[PDB]
């Protein structure tokens, strides 16, 4: 029993595949990354992703039906899916050795080019530099200087409450070099707070699919373990940056 | 306690 899928890629394009109606999400993956040439070694820095709103994309979980999906949230406007393929990876030293894959520059660069757009990327000091690069087309060179900027390979979760602050909310941002926290009030206006816990803090972490929220405990300075608690509504997604942070950590190759 | 305060 086949059905047609409708994928977002990087680069502005989609592309439809025909799989089996109860797929799960990697069976998914694997067939729209080998109907876009993906080899060996890119297919594992690409995931599939759900649009959530115009400034947040959430990763499907292993055990979700893309096709369910699709079905759910289709209309007829562009792109025509709620379905994405977007880049995965926190280690922006891995990229730079794709820098001969023309297929993973090229997805690489347009959605760094989103990114700008959307804000997640500050370019701002060297905006008018990466502009000439990215007129001439030189997508390496821009994304070589690009790859420096505060915000690349960071991500911003949607704010959300916290049992740790009395009022307001979090914006939570996370990256290979820590785990953010920033404060913002209950609308999501960003005051002026900031924490940083390092990854090497954190003892344990966790979901509560009950209380709808991510919970991770630390262990900071001299103190004792304490528990913290995010209700996102995002919070399998958050516990698969966790996981996922800790293995590239782990198989990282370089000092740098 | 709270975090972003002490």
């Amino acid at each position: 029993s086949d059905v047609e899928l409708r994928v977002a890629l990087p680069d502005g394009t989609t592309v439809t595949v025909r799989v089996k109606k109860n797929s799960t999400t990697d069976q998914v993956y694997q067939a729209i990354a080998a109907k876009v040439g993906m080899d060996s070694t890119t297919v594992n820095y690409f995931a599939l992703f759900e649009v959530i709103s115009h400034s947040f994309v959430r990763k499907l979980a292993p055990n979700e039906f893309p096709h369910k999906l699709y079905i759910q949230n289709y209309t007829s406007a562009v792109p025509g899916t709620c379905l994405t393929i977007r880049k995965w990876l926190f280690t922006t030293e891995e990229e730079i050795l794709l820098n001969d894959n023309d297929l993973a520059v090229t997805y690489f660069f347009h959605q760094a080019v989103d990114d700008v757009k959307k804000g997640y990327i500050k370019a701002e000091e060297k905006s008018y530099q990466l502009q000439k690069l990215y007129e001439q087309r030189k997508m390496v060179m821009y994304l070589n200087m690009l790859r420096t900027c505060e915000g690349y390979n960071e991500i911003i979760f949607p704010h959300c409450a916290c049992d740790s602050r009395r009022k307001g909310h979090v914006i939570t941002a996370i990256s290979i070099t820590h785990f953010k926290l920033h404060a913002c009030t209950e609308e999501g206006q960003l005051e002026n707070q900031v924490i940083a816990f390092e990854w090497d803090e954190m003892q344990r972490w966790d979901t509560d699919e009950e209380g709808m929220a991510f919970c991770f405990e630390y262990a900071r300075g001299e103190k004792k373990p304490r528990w913290v608690k995010i209700f996102t509504p995002y919070f399998n997604y958050m516990h698969e940056c966790f996981e996922r942070v800790f293995c590239e950590l782990k198989w990282r190759k370089e000092e740098y | 306690g709270d975090i972003f305060s002490t």
